[PDB]
């Protein structure tokens, strides 16, 4: 259990998680907020 | 306008751009049932094309001679928003990021083993620090005045 | 005991107890070191006073005007109201002002007792206080500057840079004053919310 | 407290894990991916299917006993799986900010108290107050505990608190229950039992 933390704290999996998250956060980000070439609140 | 541009929403270029588009998604429209899943999908992507022409054409895009948006970089405050703006947002999260992760490898600099958690993430020290970048610039700030910020003599 | 913003969680070493309005919060070390912390010390007061004054006068005169005791335009439109002078001289004149008496104050904050005394008349000197606490001229009813004193001038202040947060941003969403977001509020409160605001 | 190296077992003849002795109230020796293998995280995860099973003993009630006097005619209550949809005396998100506040309170004094115990004991207002738990996730005092059948010796409270935790694994098992079955059949569960007690060979999962 200590150890399967252990592995799931090395950096290719860390990476994953965090860019998967990422990549998650911003296609939504996109798709509530789609094309924009500019920050439009000013 | 600037640089000889002109207004999208004044541009005959631009709105012959939104409607060749829109013609070419429904020339591919004609070709299912109205009621089918093709079909509302093309729906879909005629929405989003004028929601995306005239939301540059609403918040002053100026479009070149060629129909299509040209930014205008130069600081002028009618255009802010092209570049200045979410380049201040960019800068925020960028030094975010870095100074987050000098907070890590200060943090691990002195372990028995430092390579050992490059290698191996401490999530708990992670979590721990990641909130530090919400405060980057101050932080910054005081350590360049302080003397923390640049290693003495190298 | 010195009073926890989180219960359970144990306060940084660096907060001895000995600054007023010490409720051991820090949780991304900006005063861990102790320049910084004096520095902080000063900036907590300067805003919190500035925002006491900036809340009251954002809220009192449009309560009173709503009365309809007097009529002061809103204090984001006080700004557009004419004045007896152009409203760049105002600025100019208040940037002058400004420069000398806060570098005056920085002068105390460097180097404390500095500049403690008029440089025009010799005499009228300022007593020997602390760093952000001037007596003399500025305490002419001579209250005790004390704990608790400086507490609740922190607490007022905290609680004062909340509320001007909260008084801009508020007055963003729903283009009106604080105290008419009151009185909305307080008319149906459970359909009157953020949540319908926004 | 107390070391259990006969228990009766889930697998009776295989080998208890040896971090579970038959110490923890509802220790049938049941870890077979060592979640709770360290001592921490089995800590943890006893808090953790505490407030699970509390929370899933009052789902059971609110799911089975309102559906079951529905049924009858008692109660007009409706089906507890679109109650969410139903418009009450304001917006369902205000209510649900109201939770979040409310319930981040408690949930944040029992997280102070998970991680620093006894820290979270008194009145931040009224200190006479005070609550009278010394074991973590069974808090005491006389709001949690206003009958004292809380404060007791052990072997009754190992009693008590198994009684616990079996209700609330035969709950949590219960509400997934109804949530499957709506999902599954297109009635509340009061249906799928009397349509199951009218032809218990065929109306089952296979009448679908
Ligand atoms: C110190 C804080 C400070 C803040 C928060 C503001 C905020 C504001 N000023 Mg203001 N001012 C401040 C200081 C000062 N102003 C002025 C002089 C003016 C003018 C002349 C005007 C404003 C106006 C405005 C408003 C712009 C509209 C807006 O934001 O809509 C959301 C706004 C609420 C404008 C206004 O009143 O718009 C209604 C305006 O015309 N201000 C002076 C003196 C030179 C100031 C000196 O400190
Ligand atoms: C343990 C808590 C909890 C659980 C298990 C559920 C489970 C459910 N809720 Mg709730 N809800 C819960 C809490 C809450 N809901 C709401 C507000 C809503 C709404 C507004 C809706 C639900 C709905 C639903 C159902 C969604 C259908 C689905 O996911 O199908 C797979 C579902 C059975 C939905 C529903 O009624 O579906 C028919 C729905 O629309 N809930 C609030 C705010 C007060 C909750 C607060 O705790
Ligand atoms: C190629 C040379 C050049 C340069 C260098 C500039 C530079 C600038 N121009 Mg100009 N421009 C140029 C050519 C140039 N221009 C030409 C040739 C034209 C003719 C077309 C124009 C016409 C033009 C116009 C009409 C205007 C400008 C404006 C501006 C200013 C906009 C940015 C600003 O307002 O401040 C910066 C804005 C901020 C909000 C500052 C905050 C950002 C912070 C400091 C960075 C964040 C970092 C981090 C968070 C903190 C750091 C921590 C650290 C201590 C570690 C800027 C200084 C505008 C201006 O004058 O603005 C008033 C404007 O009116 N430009
Ligand atoms: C300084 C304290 C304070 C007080 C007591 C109020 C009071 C009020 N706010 Mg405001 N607000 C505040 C701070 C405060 N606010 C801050 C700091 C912000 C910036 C995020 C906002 C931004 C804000 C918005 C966007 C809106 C309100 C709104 C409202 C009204 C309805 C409440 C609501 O809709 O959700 C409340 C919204 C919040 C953001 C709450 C944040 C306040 C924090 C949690 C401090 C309060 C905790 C404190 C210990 C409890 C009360 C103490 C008080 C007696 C001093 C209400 C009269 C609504 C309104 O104007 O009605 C039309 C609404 O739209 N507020
Ligand atoms: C340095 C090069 C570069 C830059 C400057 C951009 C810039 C941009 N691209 Mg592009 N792109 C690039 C390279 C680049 N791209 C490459 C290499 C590819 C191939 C992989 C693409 C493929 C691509 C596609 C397919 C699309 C874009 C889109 C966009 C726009 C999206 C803005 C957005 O996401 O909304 C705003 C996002 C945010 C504000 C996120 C920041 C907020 C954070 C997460 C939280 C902040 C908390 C405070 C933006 C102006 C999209 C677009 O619509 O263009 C107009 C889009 O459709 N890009
Ligand atoms: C500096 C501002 C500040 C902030 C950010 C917090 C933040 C918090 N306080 Mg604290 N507090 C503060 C100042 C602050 N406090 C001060 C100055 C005092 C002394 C008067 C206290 C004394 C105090 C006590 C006694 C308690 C808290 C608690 C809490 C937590 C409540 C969580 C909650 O409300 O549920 C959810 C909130 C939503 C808005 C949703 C929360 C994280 C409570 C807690 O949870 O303890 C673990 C607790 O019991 N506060
Ligand atoms: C630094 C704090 C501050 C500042 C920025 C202002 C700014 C202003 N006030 Mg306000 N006000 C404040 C605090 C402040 N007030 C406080 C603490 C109160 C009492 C709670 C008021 C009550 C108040 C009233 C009743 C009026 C103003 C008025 C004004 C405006 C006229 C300029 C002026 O005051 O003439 C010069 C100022 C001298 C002190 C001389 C101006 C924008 C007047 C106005 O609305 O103008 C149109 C107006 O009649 N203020
Ligand atoms: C059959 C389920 C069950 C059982 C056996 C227990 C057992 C116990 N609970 Mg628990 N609890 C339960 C359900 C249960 N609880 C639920 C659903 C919740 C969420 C509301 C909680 C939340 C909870 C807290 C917060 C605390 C306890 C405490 C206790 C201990 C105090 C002694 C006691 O009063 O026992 C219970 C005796 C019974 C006869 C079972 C109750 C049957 C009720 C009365 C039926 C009501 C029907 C319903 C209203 C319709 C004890 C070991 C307290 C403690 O440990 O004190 C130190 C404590 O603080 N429980
Ligand atoms: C100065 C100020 C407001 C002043 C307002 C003024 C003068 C108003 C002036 C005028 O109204 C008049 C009177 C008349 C009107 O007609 C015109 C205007 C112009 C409107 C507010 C400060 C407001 C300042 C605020 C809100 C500061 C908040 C800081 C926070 C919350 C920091 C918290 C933490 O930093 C700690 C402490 C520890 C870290 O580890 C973690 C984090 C969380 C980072
Ligand atoms: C089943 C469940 C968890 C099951 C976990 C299992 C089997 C894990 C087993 C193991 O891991 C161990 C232990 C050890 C490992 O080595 C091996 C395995 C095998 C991996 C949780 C349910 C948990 C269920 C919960 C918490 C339910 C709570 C219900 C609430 C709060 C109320 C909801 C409602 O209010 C609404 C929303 C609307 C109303 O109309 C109706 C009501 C019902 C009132």
């Amino acid at each position: 259990m200590r150890d399967l933390k252990t592995y799931l704290s090395v950096a290719p999996v860390a990476s994953t998680l965090w860019f998967a998250a990422l990549a998650g956060l911003l296609i939504e980000i996109n798709r509530f907020f789609p094309d924009a070439l500019t920050f439009p609140f000013f | 306008d600037i640089a000889g541009l002109t207004p999208c929403k004044d541009s005959k270029q631009f709105a012959k751009r939104e409607k060749q588009s829109i013609k070419k998604l429904e020339s591919s429209l004609k070709l299912y049932a109205p009621d089918s899943a093709p079909a509302l999908a093309i729906n879909a992507t005629i929405e989003k094309t004028k929601r995306r022409f005239d939301n540059y054409g609403k918040q002053g895009l100026l479009c070149g001679a060629d129909g299509l948006p040209h930014l205008i970089v130069s600081g002028d405050q009618r255009h802010w928003g092209e570049f200045i703006t979410p380049g201040i947002l960019f800068l925020y999260i960028a030094g975010w990021i870095g100074w987050v992760g000098r907070s890590y490898l200060i943090a691990i600099r002195d372990d028995k083993k430092p390579t050992q958690k490059e290698i191996i993430i401490d999530v708990p020290l992670a979590t721990r620090l990641v909130f530090r970048g919400f405060s980057w610039p101050i932080a910054a700030y005081r350590e360049l005045l302080n003397g923390e910020l640049v290693a003495k003599d190298v | 005991k010195k009073g926890e913003w989180l219960p359970g969680l144990a306060s940084p070493g660096y907060l001895t107890g000995s600054l007023p309005g010490d409720n051991g919060f820090d949780p991304l070390g900006l005063a861990e070191d102790p320049e910084n912390l004096k520095w902080f010390v000063q900036a907590e007061l300067v805003n919190g006073r500035w925002a006491m004054l900036g809340v009251a006068g954002m809220l009192l005169p449009e309560v009173f005007t709503s009365i309809g005791i007097i009529n002061v335009p809103k204090w984001y439109d006080a700004g557009k109201e004419e004045y007896f002078a152009s409203s760049s001289t105002l600025f100019v004149i208040e940037f002058i002002l400004f420069h000398y008496v806060e570098i005056r104050r920085w002068q105390d904050i460097k180097n404390p007792g500095s500049v403690n005394q008029d440089p025009i008349f010799k005499q009228y000197s300022l007593p020997a206080g602390e760093v952000g606490y001037p007596g003399g001229i500025f305490n002419p009813l001579n209250f005790a500057p004390t704990l608790e004193a400086k507490e609740k001038e922190i607490a007022n202040g905290r609680l004062a840079m909340l509320a001007f947060l909260g008084f801009i941003i508020q007055h963003n969403v729903t283009g009106k004053g604080p105290f008419d977001n009151l009185l909305q509020h307080i008319s149906d409160p459970w359909h009157n919310t953020i949540v319908q605001t926004l | 407290t107390v070391a259990e190296p006969d228990r009766p077992l889930w697998f009776p003849g295989s080998t208890p894990p040896p971090w579970l002795d038959g110490s923890l109230p509802g220790d049938f020796g049941f870890d077979p991916l060592g979640l709770g293998s360290d001592p921490e995280s089995l800590r943890w995860n006893v808090q953790a299917e505490l407030v699970h099973s509390r929370w899933a003993m009052l789902g059971a009630a609110g799911i089975f006993i309102p559906e079951f006097l529905t049924k009858l005619g008692i109660l007009n209550t409706p089906s507890w799986y679109t109650a969410g949809e139903q418009e009450y005396f304001t917006d369902t998100t205000t209510l649900f900010i109201v939770e979040l506040v409310f319930i981040g309170w408690a949930e944040g004094r029992r997280w102070a108290d998970i991680l620093n115990p006894g820290c979270v004991n008194t009145d931040p207002i009224f200190p006479n107050n005070k609550l009278t738990g010394t074991d973590v996730g069974y808090p005491g005092g006389l709001w949690f505990d206003p009958l004292g059948w809380g404060s007791a010796s052990p072997q009754k409270l190992k009693e008590l608190r198994t009684k616990e935790i079996k209700n609330g694994r035969l709950a949590m098992l219960a509400v997934m229950g109804a949530w499957f079955q709506h999902i599954y059949t297109g009635t509340g569960p009061i249906d799928n039992l009397f349509a199951h007690l009218a032809d218990p060979g065929h109306a089952t999962i296979f009448a679908a």
